[PDB]
């Protein structure tokens, strides 16, 4: 038996390529004219990620990276 | 301290490379630095990001820490330990890091004496 080349199919799925963020760091802190941090989203609760990590503000929902918390 | 003020960072980043208490990069640095966790912290001057100065500015304090500024980003990456080697000793390859968090400093007089002289005459 020699083997079949047979390679025909929905022509390319595509893997996911990283979404390249320039500097997104900078986006979560507010720093005002006296020098004062304005947090503009939500800390998590969670124990691992507890006061160094932050949430995310999507229309209807907060995300945690971590521990994939969620909330509405 | 017989030691200059500027050559001795060699030694608390070197003990805090031993020990695995160094966070490199903006995000693991601040992040970690916000936790509390962590003693001091060391920055770049040289930027060309202004925003990234008022960042960990403020961080540093509004959170109780102190901050040392050095001139470029080479420099600091020669001290973090991300420097790559050639065959002879040739410091070839340089990955440049302006944020540095220390977490857990090792035990030595030496570094431990420049650094509080300086903080000590800075307050
Ligand atoms: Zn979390």
């Amino acid at each position: 038996k020699k083997r079949k080349k047979k390679s025909c199919t929905t022509p390319k799925k595509n893997k996911h390529k990283r979404k390249k963020v320039k500097l997104a760091v900078l986006k979560y802190y507010k720093v005002d004219e006296n020098g004062k941090i304005s947090r503009l989203r939500r800390e998590c609760p969670s124990d691992e990620c507890g006061a160094g990590v932050f949430m995310a503000s999507h229309f209807d929902r907060h995300y945690c990276g971590k521990c994939c918390l969620t909330y509405c | 301290g017989v030691m200059d003020v500027n050559t001795a960072l060699q030694e608390v980043l070197k003990t805090a490379l031993i020990h695995d208490g160094l966070a490199r990069g903006i995000r693991e640095a601040a992040k970690a630095l916000d936790k509390r966790q962590a003693h001091l912290c060391v920055l770049a001057s040289n930027c060309d990001e202004p925003m990234y100065v008022k960042l960990v500015e403020a961080l540093c304090a509004e959170h109780q820490i102190n901050l040392i500024k050095v001139d470029d980003n080479k420099k600091l990456g020669e001290w973090v330990g991300l420097c790559k080697i050639d065959r002879e000793g040739k410091p070839r390859k340089v990955v440049g890091c302006s944020c540095v968090v220390v977490k857990d400093y090792g035990k030595e007089s030496q570094a431990k004496d420049v650094i509080e002289e300086y903080f000590k005459c800075k307050k």
